[PDB]
């Protein structure tokens, strides 16, 4: 070969895998304290239920 | 709409490898060009007529 391919470039070669972001999720719920007192017929079984 | 995209960080994972044949490696000092190799053949002893 010849004698001036030592002059020439040879970078090397990566890989580059690139990622995103997440996902939030979420959830809701609802306590009522009107109608939800005619079940229950204790006081601390509500909040068992809220637990 | 206006903010340029944020990298977060970039991690370049890597590990090495081994050779598992490195306990036969033998370091001569790269003069000649030839090497040969040679045994004895066997000689059995002989019974002796001294007549």
């Amino acid at each position: 070969k010849n004698e001036e391919l030592m002059l020439k470039r040879n970078y090397p070669r990566m890989a580059t895998k690139l990622y995103g972001n997440g996902i939030v999720k979420k959830q809701k719920f609802t306590l009522n304290n009107n109608d939800t007192r005619f079940n229950f017929q204790t006081l601390a079984d509500a909040t068992n239920y809220a637990l | 709409k206006y903010l340029f995209p944020k990298i977060n960080e970039t991690l370049l994972i890597d590990i090495a490898l081994g050779n598992r044949f490195n306990w036969l490696a033998k370091e001569q000092d790269f003069i000649g060009q030839y090497s040969e190799e040679y045994v004895i053949m066997d000689t059995v002893p002989i019974n002796m007529d001294l007549s």
